[PDB]
RNA sequence: GGGAGACUGGAAUUCCUGGUGUAGCGGUGGAAUGCGCAGAUAUCAGGAGGAACACCGGUGGCGAAGGCGGGUCUCUGGGCAGUAACUGACGCUGAGGAGCGAAAGCGUGGGGAGCGAACAGGAUUAGAUACCCUGGUAGUCCACGCCGUAAACGGUGGGUACUAGGUGUGGGUUUCCUUCCUUGGGAUCCGUGCCGUAGCUAACGCAUUAAGUACCCCGCCUGGGGAGUACGGCCGCAAGGCUAAAACUCAAAGGAAUUGACGGGGGCCCGCACAAGCGGCGGAGCAUGUGGAUUAAUUCGAUGCAACGCGAAGAACCUUAC
């Protein structure tokens, strides 16, 4: 295959880790 | 890959007191010689190894000049 | 270059000496398309060792043969990526050159004004082998023999 | 003092060239390096910054009476013929060349590697 | 070198102690930060502690996969070959389910030599939250638990039967000559590689270790983004893991190979391109031409090699365009 499929799919997986990251704290006080 | 001379019905027993048989096989600053020069066959080489390791342990070959 | 030359002139022997050592050197120290001049002084420069010091200039071409004789000395190339230096085997060509650039052509510094007279005083002096022209020659002896023994690259 | 018979200690690294003159003991009795020498900077490594700090470490052996040296190499320094070389010039007349570099049976980890 | 427990060996790095010993050491494309001058680096002797095991060692061995090599003892799993003694289809696959599962990470308790995410300075740079350098904490290590994911790749599910061979290599059996050793050759069983027919493939290529010819059972796929995301649920101390959509939007996203172009990719070969040799420029004075400028104009061009005694092979007026 190529490459940039990886780094596609890699863009949304390092975006998304960093959106529960940013909201960990928010997350754990609406899950009351 | 002459031969192996141990690997001879008429060949001797690999101990690891024998200091001289070992001799024939490690080098002049204790490196245990490949197998492409000594020729030795594989199951063989697997034994002076375990000997010139066990020798040197109990000190009857140098750790390495 | 990338193939190999060829020696175009030729060590033609000389027509008053009969030596191509001679003409080696007589073509060797000269200038300006000036073999008039330089037959003046190659002739009026071994006539003071004919005169002065009384031996004929065939015992000219003797002392001077000896005397000076590198011969043989050292070279640089990349290796070390520095300044390293191996013995070569060279033509006196090189030799009569290491010389030359303190022979009399570089013979005016010295106070000796009166043309030629001087320059037949360093030729005295390349006929000498103690003058003033052989101290580089001493000055690469003692090079050679300061990296002696560097020579087992061997070029 | 005076002592005949002495050990040459040459520790020749990509950085620098250190040599020692020893008893046959291991008392250091003329130590010269590089950096004793007067180079500063990368110079330190070159050959002839080698050269020079064995004339001048045997010198001042010299001056203590060493006449025969046994020299000990160790490092992967350029400078190493080089300073055996010198060592043969200033006429310490040494004895036997030998290597003795450490190389460890896989003990500590290597630093990280350069990029 | 299949696995678990216990004991144990030395070479090196670090640190401590004591000699010898002065003025540097370290680092880089170059440096500085840093360590020293209160005795560093170097060097000899003694000691402390932790981690990994040069040579053997490889396109070799073992394990279902992950993975597994310093030595010895104890306990234990699997495999192959030979004899056909034994039961007589007891086989194969296997939805859910259960166990094992590199590394990082989490908890409680030890340990910490080197290396070192984060963190400090030093440097490069227009800027350095980087590459480079000097330091450095969790971690890396051990005991008991948890996590359950990787390019966890041969990117190739398991079983079975058949379909030209040649050459290597690792185990176990045996006929033809015998020295009576074994790389003597011969045949057969089981691994592990390279090449190569029939055949297959879009092509690359696979090719008795199939991606060929057939049968049985399981998993999975149905255009690209949104998205392996949200919502609901299960598991988890936490990090998070598993099952898993829709609105909207695009007319493509893709796999293989050909030809050019390009590379701060490689090889080879030529040229006064270097090396051999001679003479100059660069230092002085003056001629020319450009730039910087002052000015009323100091006409218009040319600008790197491939502009600069160039459009000029003729500015006292004309030339001349200011």
């Amino acid at each position: 295959g190529s490459v940039i499929k990886k780094r596609r799919k890699r863009m949304s997986k390092k975006k998304h880790r960093k959106l529960l990251r940013r909201t960990r704290v928010q997350r754990r006080k609406l899950g009351k | 890959t002459r031969k192996c001379v141990f690997c001879s019905k008429k060949g001797q027993t690999i101990d690891y007191k024998d200091t001289a048989l070992l001799r024939t096989y490690i080098s002049e600053r204790g490196k245990i010689r490949a197998r492409r020069v000594t020729g030795n066959c594989v199951q063989h080489q697997r034994d002076i190894a375990v000997a010139v390791k066990n020798a040197r342990e109990v000190a009857l070959l140098p750790f390495g000049s | 270059p990338r193939k190999g030359p060829a020696p175009k002139r030729p060590l033609v022997n000389d027509p008053v000496y009969g030596s191509q050592l001679v003409t080696q050197l007589v073509n060797k120290v000269l200038l300006e398309g000036k073999k008039s001049l330089a037959e003046r002084i190659v002739y009026g420069a071994l006539e003071q060792a004919r005169e002065k010091t009384g031996t004929d200039p065939v015992v000219t071409l003797k002392r001077a043969l000896d005397n000076v004789k590198p011969a043989l000395e050292v070279r640089s190339r990349r290796v070390g990526g520095a300044t390293y230096q191996v013995p070569v085997e060279v033509r006196p060509d090189r030799s009569t050159t290491l010389a030359l650039r303190w022979l009399v052509n570089f013979s005016r510094q010295r106070r000796e004004k009166t043309m030629v007279e001087r320059l037949a005083n360093e030729i005295l002096d390349a006929s000498n082998g103690l003058g003033a022209s052989v101290k580089r020659r001493e000055d690469t002896h003692k090079m050679a023999e300061a990296n002696r023994a560097f020579a087992h690259y061997r070029w | 003092k005076n002592v005949p018979h002495g050990a040459a200690h040459i520790k020749s690294t990509f950085n620098n060239t250190i040599v020692s003159i020893t008893d046959p003991q291991g008392n250091v009795i003329a130590w010269a390096s590089s950096g004793h020498v007067g180079f500063k900077g990368s110079r330190k490594s070159t050959p002839f910054a080698a050269q020079l700090a064995a004339e001048n470490a045997a010198r001042k052996a010299q001056e203590h009476g060493v006449k025969k040296v046994d020299v000990f190499v160790k490092g992967p320094g350029s400078g190493r013929e080089t300073a055996i070389r010198s060592l043969q010039a200033a006429g310490l007349e040494v004895g036997t060349i030998s290597d003795v570099t450490p190389q460890p049976h896989n003990g500590c980890r290597p630093p990280k590697r350069r990029r």
